[PDB]
C-alpha cells in the first residue's frame, strides 16, 4: 500500500501541465523550464505558510516536485521537502500539510 | 526564480517532440512502512529518503500521508490520515 | 543490608536514573507517527485504529500546525458514560457518529472530562517530567512536543506510555533485581474495594466503573470470587467500531466473546511475590497490570502499572 509520491498515469507533459495547474491554485510559485535555445520535469515550488502569512510572518516553505517513469505510460510524482525558512533570522509539518493541499489539487482539477 | 504565471508552451499541443523525463530510480521502489519487522520500530530509514513523501489508498475516504525525518540522533517516520473537503 | 534496605537503595537509584535520561532517550532509534487531523469523523478514526493496531493517535490541528489532544479510549469511555447518566433516550448514543474529533473533544470540554490545559512534555527534558505529569493527572499516556523555530509549527515528536518507560527502566536497570521485598510489605496498589464484575454485567455498567472511577480496567470475578478475566477500557474499541453503539447493552460475556485472539493477556501474581518479577514481566511480556490472587485464584487486590511508576518516581 505505501509507497512514495503521486501515482499519475498518461502523457509526458500532460501530467506536467496537470501539476503547474495544480500548483497555481494553491498559490505555490514555481520555477519554468528553460528551453536549451530534459530537467523542464525537476520543479521547485515556493508555497506560503498559511500558519504564518495570517499571523503576519513572511515564511515560506520550499517543495521540489520530480516525475518519473516508472514504466511505460505509468509515472510517480516524487515531492520532496527542502525545509521552511523566514525573511529574518526539521519538522514534517508544514511540509506534509501542504502535499495534502497539492494532492488535494491534483485530484480536483 | 520563482514564477506564478502557468507555462506557455504547454498550452500550444505536441509540439516539439518533448523530452522524457527519468525513470524510478531503485531507491524510492520500496517505502519502509510496508513493514512489521514493539510494532511502531521500522528498519532505519535511508538516508536520500528522508524528507520524502509517501501515500497509500484507505478505502475509507481520507488521504493517508507520510515522510520520515531525523529528530536529533534518531528518526520519525510520521503517518497522517486526514480528510480531502 | 537487608532485603528492606536493599530496595530502599535500588528504588535509590533508579529514581536518580530516570532524572538523567530524557523522555527522547526512551523512543526506539527507528519509529513510525500516526497523526489524526481533528476534523476526521469519528467512525473514520475507529476504523483508522483498528487497521492500524493501535489504541491512540495524537491530532493535529493542520490549520494553525498544533497539537489538538490526544485520541485515547478514554474519551469514548466518558462520552457513553455520560449518554448514559443523562439521557433518557437509549439510542441517543448513536449520534457520535456524524461527530468530527473536534466536535467530541467539545462535548468533552463541557462535560468536564477534558482539562482545558492540554498536556505535554518537551522530549529533550527529563524522562522525570514525563512520569510527574501522567501521576499528577492520572493518565496512562503523555506526548512530546517540541517546537520548529523557524516557523514556530509544534512539532510532535512520539508519545509515550507507562508500559513503555517501565519496559525502558525494566531494561536498562540493574537495580530492578535487587527489588525483592515482597508486595504484602509494601504501601502499594489497592486492596480494599476493586470495582468488579461478573459475566451476567452490563456493559455500560462496567463502562463507568471506568469513567467514575478513573480505572484503566475493570477485572471479571464469579460467585466462588475467582479471577476469570478482564474488561478493559480499550475493549470498547472492539465494541463500537462496528459503530453498533447497542453492543454496549450486551453482558460482558456476551462481549468478551467479540474480543479477537490480539489480546495482551490477563496476568496475575501472588501477594508473596516481588517488584524484581514483576519487572522481568513487563520486559518480555506485553504487560499492563497485574492481579493479586491467592492458592485458588481469589481477587485480593490490583498492582497497576502507575501503581509501580509511582512507588518508584516518589522519595
Ligand atoms: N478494580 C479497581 O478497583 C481498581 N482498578 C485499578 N485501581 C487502582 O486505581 C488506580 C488507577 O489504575 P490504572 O491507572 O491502572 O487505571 C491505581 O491506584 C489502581 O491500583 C483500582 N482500585
Amino acid at each position: 500500500k505505501w509507497h512514495f509520491g503521486v501515482r499519475c498515469r498518461g502523457d509526458a507533459p500532460e501530467i506536467l501541465l496537470a501539476v503547474y495547474r495544480a500548483l497555481q491554485r494553491a498559490g505555490a510559485q514555481f520555477t519554468v523550464p528553460k528551453p536549451v535555445n530534459s530537467d523542464m520535469y525537476t520543479i521547485k515550488s515556493r508555497w506560503e505558510i498559511p500558519h504564518c502569512k495570517r499571523e503576519g510572518k513572511n515564511t515560506y516553505a520550499y517543495i521540489e516536485l520530480q516525475l518519473y517513469e516508472v514504466m511505460p505510460g505509468c509515472f510517480m510524482l516524487d515531492v520532496k521537502s527542502n525545509g521552511y525558512k523566514d525573511i529574518y533570522s526539521k519538522s514534517s509539518f508544514p511540509f506534509l500539510d501542504l502535499c495534502a493541499m497539492l494532492v488535494c489539487k491534483l485530484f480536483s482539477a | 526564480q520563482y514564477s506564478t504565471e502557468i507555462p506557455a508552451f504547454l498550452t500550444s499541443l505536441q509540439e516539439l517532440k518533448l523530452p522524457k523525463p527519468p525513470s524510478l530510480p531503485p531507491h524510492l521502489e520500496k517505502c519502509i512502512l510496508n513493514s512489521n519487522t514493539d510494532q511502531s520500530v521500522l528498519p532505519n530509514p535511508n538516508h536520500v529518503l528522508l524528507n520524502h513523501l509517501a501515500a497509500a489508498n484507505t478505502q475509507l475516504g481520507v488521504l493517508a500521508l507520510s515522510a520520515t525525518t531525523r529528530y536529533h540522533r534518531k528518526y520519525v517516520t510520521t503517518a497522517m490520515f486526514k480528510n480531502f473537503d | 543490608m537487608d532485603v528492606q534496605e536493599t530496595q530502599k537503595g535500588a528504588l535509590k537509584e533508579i529514581q536518580a536514573f530516570i532524572r538523567s535520561r530524557t523522555s527522547y532517550d526512551v523512543l526506539p532509534t527507528s519509529f513510525r507517527l500516526i497523526v489524526f487531523d481533528v476534523t476526521l469523523f469519528v467512525k473514520t478514526s475507529l476504523s483508522l485504529l483498528t487497521l492500524n493496531n493501535i489504541v491512540s493517535a495524537p491530532l493535529w490541528d493542520s490549520e494553525a500546525n498544533k497539537f489538538a489532544g490526544l485520541l485515547t479510549m478514554a474519551d469514548f469511555v466518558n462520552v457513553i458514560k455520560y449518554y448514559y447518566q443523562s439521557s433518557s433516550f437509549p439510542e441517543a448514543i448513536a449520534e457520535i457518529d456524524k461527530f468530527r474529533l473536534l466536535g467530541l473533544r467539545e462535548v468533552e470540554r463541557k462535560i468536564g472530562a477534558i482539562p482545558p490545559e492540554t498536556i505535554y512534555v518537551h522530549p529533550m527534558h527529563s524522562l522525570m517530567d514525563a512520569c510527574l505529569a501522567m501521576s499528577k493527572s492520572r493518565a496512562r499516556r503523555i506526548p512530546l512536543i517540541d517546537v520548529d523555530g523557524e516557523t514556530g509549527s509544534e512539532m510532535i515528536v512520539s508519545v509515550l506510555t507507562q508500559y513503555r518507560i517501565l519496559k525502558f527502566i525494566s531494561m536498562n536497570c540493574k537495580e530492578t533485581a535487587m527489588l525483592r521485598v515482597p508486595l504484602n510489605q509494601m504501601t502499594i496498589g489497592t486492596w480494599s474495594n476493586l470495582a468488579t464484575a461478573s459475566m451476567e454485567t452490563k456493559v455500560y455498567d462496567v463502562i463507568k466503573m471506568l469513567a467514575e472511577k478513573n480505572i484503566s480496567a475493570v477485572p471479571i470475578v464469579n460467585s466462588e470470587g475467582t479471577l476469570l478475566n478482564v474488561y478493559e477500557s480499550v475493549d470498547v474499541m472492539h465494541l463500537i467500531q462496528d459503530g453498533d453503539y447497542s453492543n454496549l447493552d450486551l453482558s460482558v460475556g456476551e462481549a468478551l466473546l467479540k474480543r479477537p485472539a490480539n489480546f495482551d493477556g490477563v496476568h496475575t501474581c501472588r501477594a508473596t511475590d516481588r517488584l524484581d518479577g514483576i519487572f522481568d514481566a513487563i520486559k518480555h511480556s506485553r504487560v499492563h497490570r497485574l492481579f493479586v490472587v491467592d492458592e485458588n485464584l481469589k481477587l485480593e487486590g490490583i498492582l497497576s502499572l502507575a501503581d509501580i511508576l509511582n512507588y518508584i518516581i516518589y522519595d
